[PDB]
């Protein structure tokens, strides 16, 4: 048994490669950034017919220029969403602007090797975040989709999968993607990624999508949205 | 083995195991290339794409008009070291309305890093720097350690395959003093494509340039901004 | 002034094998009488009042607070209180506030639970204490009290003497008090009894 | 038991099944590491600490190699053990001491210092964290009442007043010797003291010293500031033994 | 408060 | 910073090994009796005092707490002083707020409370002492016994330490509640010589008394006198 | 003060000291949820049955505030603790907004509560889950639960404890509009739940309401042998 | 230190909590302990340890402990650690007397002694305390109580209850004979000696060996009485005469 | 296992972790000191890694006080700190009692600084010895050293690092107090180019100080011309 900030020979912390394992734990999710704006697509991965669907929630509204995608350890990322949350407010506050996409994500990624257990308060963080992240949204540099992991490295991505089926996903993404593909192709060829690699048959309940347009707020879509989308597919 | 879990546990050569494995975390990432002449400091980065998809990792960090630096290493240490930096270049101004100067800032970064390497459950910065800066005493090329050892450089690479880049610069340091920018950043650019597989070259995708100097506060070239850099490797 | 703004008084006598203590009724906020009934000696103990004259609301959470520390005690020895050690009991937790003190001057009148030897005693407000062989006074009409018991008070009175001497002293140094009164209440403490009356008293 | 073990109890202070404490048992094995021995005797007019002085070296300055300590000025120490454990513990002592006549507004007594020094070192055997000092103390002042006083304190927390003691290599030795010496005199009291310690030291060595090979301090009734002997005093001493 |  | 687990804990069996490994350090300690007289008590030890070269007057173990109870142990000293000091500040403390000397009771029961926390408390071990603890209050005497696990015991007579077993046993077959205390001091020290081996002068065992006028060490030649039938 | 890190990762992502607190549930009574049209219900198992003990003192069921109620399966010492943090906490969000808690609310704070004991120096996990049932302002009924990890979820119906993948099967097959059309089969639902899986049926089952605004009735022995024998009697046919 | 730290508030691999689990042992093997509710009161009688011939008698129990006015325990486990509680008990009872100025209803003590106990078991990484309580008492909400509460942070109300050596063997013989709704204090008393003369079996029972605690209602005010040795062996006396009318 | 905390004692009493501390120091190059007549001076055997590295880089001199040199062997970055807690310790004394702090004095505190690394598993020991120098009118030259236990003593002559004993039978040869500090440069200059494994590791670079009468008591680096004529001294008397 060793401290939770101990450094393998390779020069990685255990605990930050094992939180890594935690992210290809939870369900796949889809990032896609276009010059029309940015959609998020996450598989729900329903267990039961009696637990109800909208309470999955892993996709969520940061601002209204900002949503976030989530995989892993969920129960996880409540703080790190409410800290994106509490410091895009708190930006507003103070300079009277919309934060950027990148700034979000950073902020959120300083948090997370801030785990340790004798240098800080009397119950600070004991452990890693189990959680990855998919921040989508838009700015004055344009539509931007960010991925952030357990380590606290972040990174502008055209387009990403986390979570259990992300390799193969990020296969199918390669293929498909191109800089000038419009924001309704990105929205159709992640619901045909995400059908692909889910074990269940795709529906208008199990699976969750959003985007952020140049236009537009952060906008979840309806079962009825959904539903005209799933009909190509 | 019951020697390498804690960095405050002396081995029985007289070493720390856990220092010298924070140094394999910077040994692991990508090439940097820092050398200096009469006038600047220059900074030279390959960043490492995770996907054909991902932009780039951000390899070069302003810290002050005077002061950047290049990073190897966990990116979370890179960022809170790269804060302390920061911070302690904006008190030298907020208290004496001048720049830190750098083999001062040098400094401060030796003792803060020293700190956890002595005190039980703490661990090293995982994490390596070299640092391009312009101050009295002319141009810069500082590179820090996880064992908070610190030197001062006519020229260095860390990271990945190192070793090449580190020896294309002993070949030509005696060029380097009387180099113009262009000449100095060419040769920071041969450096740091020595570290390359023989395929793949230097691309506007994966070169990152720093640069200060006497007429000059620390810029970074990214992308396009790079392409006058590259063109004319000839 | 802080102490007359509830007004109030109480006194305790000492006799041959008894004490009496007794306090007028009254809670006032400066003029104006709100309650003719307000409690301001309490027990300690089966033959050991505590009579706490002072701003009101501080008559109650020092009698409160050392009760609490009085039960404490008790589960914790063996035994019921002493009477020197109340007193000691009480200075100490005066004390505590010395440099924001509680607003009351305690009398304490009591048997030894053993030999039932009589005890009285005051405190000032940061815990002074005061043991007499006679009698104690507190309150807004203290020179009142002291010229009453000063003139009355002989030693070796048995109770019913003891009664009519306490009272007498009550009635008449409060009829020259505005701010004390409506009303007196006496205890005398036996071995074998307490005997508790309320006074015919002036009502103004 | 005998030598019985169970979990950390070599590691830390906690009891061994038996009841002892192995780690406080090694702190006095720590003390013979400096390979010295030390020897203090009290009479009625002086006491006396008398150490081994080893300058194995031609480069060491000698005169800042000691072992002997000013506490206050009445109030000197021999030290023997483990060299920076041991000076850690003259700070604490000089700390002590001149918080004492602050507060006080008279100088400490030897066996209260000594008290105070034992019952810091027992900290050291009931709290995990910190191993004991490898050292051994052992103070020399005049009481007003009493006369001169030699005290002794131990990496258990244990202290004693004596009439003659002696710490490290050669101490079993040193107590046999002093004990046979003790029962001969009359009222089991030493006499010649400042003769007595180095005889006791030069027995126990086998060495018959020369006068650099040896530190001696001293209080006396008449004189008790502590005072440290010249090289020359201690050959006045050396040659008047030497010749009989 | 009483003086002596 | 200080190590905040505890270093005593429960074993499968339900045993405080620790607190019974500190038992042992105890029953190999020196010698200790206390006998209640019916006006007294008396507390007596044996020195472990080897070498004529200690001054058997510079430290003791029969020790005052108030000028009404006193100490005696048996177990590891240097922890005994510790508890004789928190044992004497917890008497003033007492002292301050009620104005009426500590009751023995109170005292024994605030210091194995103490004794308690050492089983308990993060990064340290328990006292490897038992504490005899003789007073006077209420017109009575009272002889106490705490152990390191902070148990407390009132005894008429007992014994602790080397060869305590057949201390107990020698006392069980010799006090009577009728008993003075003069002939208490007696069969205290007889007590001590049944587990002696070395012959008995006073300056090797010391004696402690409990009566109405107060609790104090008797000096050598007191000790010297009760000897002289021994 | 204690700051060991007592949750920490294993390899291959686990979180031991939050599974190992998931089988301290599983060994738990069972516990089941039932959301109706405009009723919610809670039963519970056993635990022990005992004739000499006051059936009052350890009810599983309990009220966090006059519109939301939590059933709860695991360490009952923990759950306490749980519960009484809830109480608390329904009591400031109607100070600072002055209307009762939503049951999501309540139940994300729960939720949170569980998820930062997994995550904070010198603390293991709760050993609990919880069934949380209640009433929003504008009528709709609500059932949500929540395990150690911190994960919450609604559902329409649900159970916790030892025998909660039986009996949570059987839910699936029986929940029905027609199984919760009226109060006395939704009521009548929950115990079928549980008389698959309870020992002695029934006797141990303790069982509980929540109506729309009419705040919680517990049942008694007396009232529930009547639901008892009126579905025992109805499967004989 | 990580090496040093026994880590007393974990889970073990199946869900436990070996230390409370342990600590549940000591108390198994601690005296024993019976407490009995009636209609008309509430008693305890335990076992005594302290027997040993030379020991002194100075206060008036070994197990059991006023509370406050209205209640009492008694305890089986760490003298020590009982000791602990006992005095927070205490405390907690005045802290709720100041406050509202009428006496904690039982169940109110028991619980916040109980939370205590609970987070001994989940943080500070201290060992718990090695204590099962029998609490009795009543109040103006439930009467006459008996409650039981052990390290684990948990406790419950009984009408009968055994903790300690033989507390399966006790509980199943008040299972029998204890009569829901229809007990006397006198008839308790008499129950109370007939489980202690089971399970005591090494070896034959008597006053010297029991304490006995009463508590009752009075004129509006609660008594509570430790039973003299004189009434404790007219009781034995009387269980000793009726298992003579036991065949015929 | 013994050898894992300073806070733990070996069965034969040692503490192996402070052991450990010392092995590192004698890994490193030789640093070593002469007092004098009328000074102090050191000298660094400093093993150049790189020749991309400054010739200057990693001092092992540093100036502690305008009056004190400190000389270090071991691990580089515990020893700097230590000249931090140094300086620290200098400048508090002046500060405090008004006056430049006493060789001694300053070993002393640091020294029990040092020491109190040596004793819990909260922290390990220093990597690292030094050497303090300085000269005064008044005290003279003084010479003192500190290892990782926390000892201090003062010397006439002291080398640390890996061929610490071949540099000391090398300064028993001077006779060190009729020499000036001008005279014992160019020996100490001569003593590590005699020590210097110069087929083991290749290349080093010479560093100088001194504090003496000449330098007016305050502590200073050797001159350039005046280190290379040393320099030169020892290479030729190498032959
Ligand atoms: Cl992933
Ligand atoms: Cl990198
Ligand atoms: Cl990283
Ligand atoms: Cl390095
Ligand atoms: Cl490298
Ligand atoms: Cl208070
Ligand atoms: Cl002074
Ligand atoms: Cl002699
Ligand atoms: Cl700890
Ligand atoms: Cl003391
Ligand atoms: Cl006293
Ligand atoms: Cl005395
Ligand atoms: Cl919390
Ligand atoms: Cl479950
Ligand atoms: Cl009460
Ligand atoms: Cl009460
Ligand atoms: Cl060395
Ligand atoms: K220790
Ligand atoms: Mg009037
Ligand atoms: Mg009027």
């Amino acid at each position: 048994d060793r401290g939770v900030n101990t450094f393998s020979p390779e020069g990685r912390l255990f605990q930050v490669e094992y939180a890594i394992e935690a992210i290809k734990l939870g369900s796949t999710a889809i990032g896609i950034q276009t010059s029309e704006g940015v959609c998020l697509a996450v598989e729900k991965r329903i267990t039961s017919p009696l637990m109800e669907p909208s309470s999955i929630e892993k996709i969520v509204e940061i601002d209204a220029h900002i949503g976030c995608a989530m995989s892993g350890l969920i129960a996880d990322a409540k703080t790190l969403i409410d800290k994106a949350r509490v410091e895009t407010q708190n930006h507003w506050f103070t300079y009277n602007e919309t934060m950027t996409v990148e700034s979000v994500t950073q902020a959120v990624s300083n948090l997370a090797l801030q785990f340790g257990e004798e240098d800080a308060d009397p119950g600070a963080m004991s452990r890693p975040f189990g959680v990855a992240l998919l921040f989508g949204g838009v700015d004055e540099k344009g539509p931007q989709l960010f991925h952030m992991d357990p380590s606290g490295t972040f990174v502008q991505c055209d387009a990403r999968a986390i979570g259990s089926a992300s390799e193969g996903a990020q296969s199918s993404l390669q293929e498909v993607y191109h800089k000038s593909m419009t924001l309704k192709e990105a929205i159709k060829s992640s619901l045909i990624i995400l059908k692909q690699v889910m074990e269940e048959k795709l529906n208008a309940t199990n699976i969750e999508l959003a985007t952020v347009q140049p236009g537009q707020n952060f906008h979840m879509f309806t079962k009825e949205e959904l539903e005209e989308v799933i009909k190509d597919i | 083995n019951q020697y390498d879990n804690d960095v405050t546990v002396w081995s029985p050569q007289g070493r720390i195991h856990q220092i010298e494995y924070a140094m394999e975390a910077v040994k692991q990432g990508s090439a940097t290339v820092g050398l200096k002449s009469k006038t600047h400091a220059v900074l030279v980065a390959l960043k490492r794409a995770q996907s054909e998809l991902a932009a780039h990792q951000k390899k070069i960090l302003h810290v002050d008009n005077h002061i950047g630096i290049s990073i190897a290493g966990l990116t979370a240490d890179a960022r809170l070291l790269c804060n302390f930096m920061r911070q302690e270049c904006l008190d030298s101004r907020f208290v004496f309305d001048r720049p830190l100067p750098v083999s001062r800032l040098v400094s401060l970064i030796g003792s803060k890093t020293q700190i956890p390497t002595q005190r039980y459950g703490r661990r090293p910065y995982g994490v390596g720097l070299l640092i391009a800066g312009y101050d009295d005493m002319g141009p810069h090329i500082f590179q820090t350690c996880p064992s908070a050892n610190y030197f001062d450089c006519r020229a260095m690479s860390i990271g990945a395959r190192s070793q090449s880049a580190r020896t294309y610069l002993e070949r030509h340091m005696s060029e380097f003093m009387e180099c113009n920018l262009n000449e100095l950043v060419k040769h920071g650019l041969r450096a740091l494509r020595e570290t390359l597989p023989a395929e793949q070259d230097l691309t506007t995708k994966n070169v990152s340039i720093g640069i200060v100097g006497k007429d000059l506060e620390f810029t970074i070239y990214d992308d396009d901004d790079v392409s006058p850099f590259l063109e004319g490797l000839e | 002034s802080i102490m007359s703004y509830n007004g109030g008084a109480v006194m305790a006598m000492k006799g041959k094998n008894c004490v009496a203590i007794a306090a007028d009724r009254r809670f006032g906020i400066q003029a104006q009488m709100v309650t003719t009934d307000f409690q301001k000696i309490f027990p300690m103990g089966d033959r050991l009042y505590i009579g706490l004259a002072g701003l009101a609301t501080d008559v109650q959470t020092v009698a409160q607070r050392l009760k609490f520390r009085l039960n404490l005690y008790e589960l914790k020895e063996g035994r019921q209180i002493k009477p020197y050690t109340l007193m000691s009991m009480v200075a100490n937790l005066l004390y505590e506030k010395r440099f924001g003190p509680y607003y009351t001057e305690p009398v304490i009148a009591g048997l030894d639970p053993k030999t039932f030897k009589p005890f009285i005693c005051s405190l000032d407000l940061i815990g002074c204490p005061m043991v007499t062989d006679d009698f104690v006074v507190s309150g807004t009409c203290a020179e009142q009290m002291y010229g009453m018991c000063e003139s009355l008070w002989e030693p070796n009175m048995d109770p019913d003497h003891l009664f009519e001497t306490i009272s007498q002293a009550m009635l008449n140094a409060v009829d020259r008090d505005a701010v004390s009164g409506m009303g007196v209440i006496v205890h005398i403490i036996e071995k074998d009894k307490i005997t508790t009356r309320t006074l015919k008293a002036r009502m103004d | 038991s005998r030598g019985s073990s169970a979990g950390f109890d070599r590691h830390i202070t906690i009891f061994s099944p038996e009841g002892r404490l192995y780690q406080v048992e090694y702190a006095f094995k720590a003390i013979n590491q400096g390979g010295l021995t030390s020897v203090a005797v009290r009479g009625k007019d002086c006491a006396v600490i008398v150490t081994q002085k080893k300058v194995p070296d031609k480069l060491l300055d000698s005169s800042t190699v000691t072992h002997l300590f000013k506490i206050t000025e009445n109030i000197g120490c021999v030290m023997t053990g483990m060299t920076a454990d041991s000076r850690s513990q003259v700070q604490r002592a000089r700390y002590e001491a001149a918080n004492w006549k602050y507060k006080y507004g008279y100088e400490i007594p030897v066996d209260m210092l000594c008290k105070r020094i034992a019952d810091i070192s027992q900290v050291y055997t009931q709290n995990a964290e910190m191993r004991p000092l490898g050292c051994c103390m052992i103070l020399i002042g005049i009481d007003e009442e009493q006369g001169p006083q030699v005290y002794k304190c131990d990496p258990a927390g244990y202290y004693c007043g004596f009439k003659a003691t002696a710490a490290g290599v050669k101490q079993t030795e040193s107590t046999s010797f002093l004990e046979k010496k003790v029962k001969k005199k009359f009222d089991w009291t030493f006499e010649q003291t400042v003769e007595t310690a180095i005889t006791c030291l030069s027995t126990v060595l086998s060495i018959d010293f020369k006068p650099s090979e040896i530190e001696v301090g001293v209080v006396t009734v008449e004189n008790p500031k502590f005072r440290i002997l010249t090289e020359a005093e201690i050959d006045a001493h050396l040659v008047a033994l030497a010749e009989r | 408060i009483i003086t002596x | 910073r200080g190590y905040s687990f505890s270093l005593t804990t429960f074993s499968p069996s339900g045993k405080l090994v620790q607190i019974e490994y500190a038992l042992a350090a105890v029953a190999g300690g020196a010698p200790s009796v206390g006998i209640k007289a019916a006006n007294g008590v008396v507390l007596a030890t044996e020195k472990k005092q080897k070498s004529i070269l200690y001054d058997e007057r510079s430290v003791h173990k029969v020790e005052p707490i108030t000028k009404h109870i006193g100490l005696v142990y048996s177990g590891m000293g240097p922890d005994y002083r510790v508890l004789v000091h928190r044992a004497r500040k917890l008497a003033q403390q007492y002292y301050l707020v009620y104005q009426e000397p500590i009751p023995t009771a109170q005292l024994v029961q605030r210091v194995a409370s103490v004794m308690q926390e050492y089983t308990q408390s993060g990064g340290v071990r328990p006292f490897g002492v038992s504490l005899l603890i003789c007073g006077w209050n209420e017109g009575r005497p009272y002889l106490f016994q705490s152990d390191p696990s902070g148990a407390y015991f009132a005894w008429k007579a007992t014994a602790m330490g080397k060869n305590y077993v057949n201390g107990k046993t020698f006392l069980e077959k010799r006090y009577n509640e009728d008993l003075e205390l003069e002939d208490a001091i007696h069969t205290a020290i007889l007590t001590l010589k049944e587990s002696f081996e070395g012959q008995m002068t006073e300056d090797n065992i010391e004696v402690g008394i409990c009566n109405e006028a107060g609790f104090r060490r008797l000096t050598p030649t007191e000790v010297k006198d009760y000897l002289a039938a021994i | 003060s204690y700051d060991r890190a007592i949750t920490v990762f294993s390899p291959d992502g686990h979180l031991f000291q939050v599974e190992y607190a998931q089988e301290a549930v599983k060994k738990g009574s069972t516990a089941v949820g039932v959301r109706g049209r405009d009723i919610v219900v809670l039963g519970v198992e056993k635990k022990s049955v005992a004739k000499l003990q006051d059936e009052r003192t350890v009810r599983k069921i309990c009220a966090l505030d006059d519109n939301v109620c939590m059933a709860f399966a695991g360490l009952t010492a923990d759950a306490r603790i749980v519960i009484n943090r809830a109480r608390v906490e329904c009591q400031s969000h109607r100070l600072t907004v002055e209307d009762p808690v939503t049951v999501e609310y309540i139940t994300r704070y729960i939720a949170s509560l569980k998820q930062r004991y997994t995550q904070s120096n010198g603390r293991r996990p709760f050993g609990i889950s919880a069934l949380i049932v209640g009433f929003d302002f504008d009528g709709t009924p609500r059932l949500y639960q929540t395990d150690p990890s911190g994960t919450y979820h609604a559902w329409k119906a649900n159970a916790i404890g030892r025998g909660a993948k039986s009996v949570r099967e059987f839910l699936e097959k029986n929940y029905t509009d027609e199984a919760i059309e009226t109060d006395d089969l939704t009521i009548k639902l929950v115990i079928k739940a549980l008389l698959e899986v309870v020992q002695s049926g029934g006797k141990n089952i303790e069982l509980a309401v929540m109506r729309r605004d009419q705040s919680l009735k517990i049942l008694n022995p007396e009232e529930i042998e009547k639901y008892v024998a009126e579905i025992e009697k109805e499967k004989e046919e | 230190s990580r090496r040093y730290d026994s880590r007393t508030t974990i889970f073990s691999p199946e869900g436990r909590l070996y230390q409370v689990e342990y600590a549940m042992e000591a108390i198994g093997h601690a005296g024993t302990c019976l407490g009995i509710l009636a209609n008309d009161g509430v008693l305890l009688a335990a076992e005594r340890r302290n027997i040993h011939k030379l020991l002194d008698e100075v206060f008036f129990s070994e197990k059991i402990y006023k509370l406050n006015e209205d209640m009492a325990c008694s305890v089986a486990g760490i003298t020590s650690d009982a000791n602990v509680l006992t005095n927070e008990l205490r405390l907690i009872a005045q802290r709720y007397l100041l406050q509202y100025q009428e006496p904690i209803p039982c169940e109110q003590l028991v619980t916040a002694l109980c939370d205590i106990k609970q987070a001994y078991t989940q943080f500070g990484g201290k060992r718990p305390f090695g204590v099962s309580l029998l609490y009795i008492g009543w109040d103006k909400h439930y009467g006459f109580q008996l409650y039981q509460s052990d390290p684990s942070g948990n406790y419950g109300g009984w009408k009968a209850t055994c903790i300690g050596n033989n507390s399966a063997a006790a509980v199943s013989m008040l299972k029998q004979d204890y009569k829901e709704g229809e007990m006397t204090l006198k008839s308790a008393l008499a129950l109370a000696i007939k489980v202690l003369n089971k399970t005591m079996d090494v070896s034959k029972l008597s006053a010297e060996k029991v304490e006995i605690a009463t508590l009752t209602r009075e004129n509006g005010k609660t008594v509570i009485r430790v039973l003299k040795q004189k009434e404790v062996e007219q009781l034995i006396k009387k269980h000793e005469e009726e298992e003579a009318k036991a065949e015929r | 296992g013994y050898d894992l905390s300073a806070s733990t004692f070996s069965p034969d009493g040692r503490v192996f972790q402070v052991e450990y501390a010392m092995k590192a120091v004698e890994n490193s190059s030789t640093a070593i000191g002469i007092r004098c007549k009328d000074g102090v001076v050191f000298g660094v055997e400093k093993l150049v890694l790189s020749k991309l590295y400054e010739e200057g880089s990693n001092k092992r001199l540093f100036n502690v006080d305008r009056h004190v040199g400190m000389a270090v062997a071991g691990l580089l970055a515990d020893a700097r700190s230590l000249a931090d807690i140094a300086r620290e310790e200098a400048s508090n004394f002046r500060s405090n009692f008004g006056y430049n702090i006493p060789l001694k004095h300053l070993a002393d505190r640091v020294a029990m600084y040092v020491h109190a690394y040596t004793l819990y598993s909260a922290v390990r020991p220093f990597g690292c010895s030094f050497m303090l120098g300085s000269y005064s009118v008044n005290d003279g030259a003084q010479l003192y050293m500190i290892d990782p236990s926390g000892v201090s003593y003062g010397y006439w002559g002291c080398a640390i690092g890996k061929a610490r004993q071949a540099a000391k039978t090398e300064i028993e040869k001077l006779q060190m107090k009729e020499m000036t500090c001008r005279d014992i440069v160019k020996e100490v200059a001569k003593i590590i180019y005699i020590v210097h494994d110069e087929v083991k590791d290749k290349a080093f670079e010479l560093e100088l100080s001194w504090v003496g009468e000449l330098t007016n008591g305050r502590h200073e680096i050797v001159p350039k011309d005046i280190r290379e004529e040393a320099e030169k001294y020892a290479k030729e008397s190498l032959k």
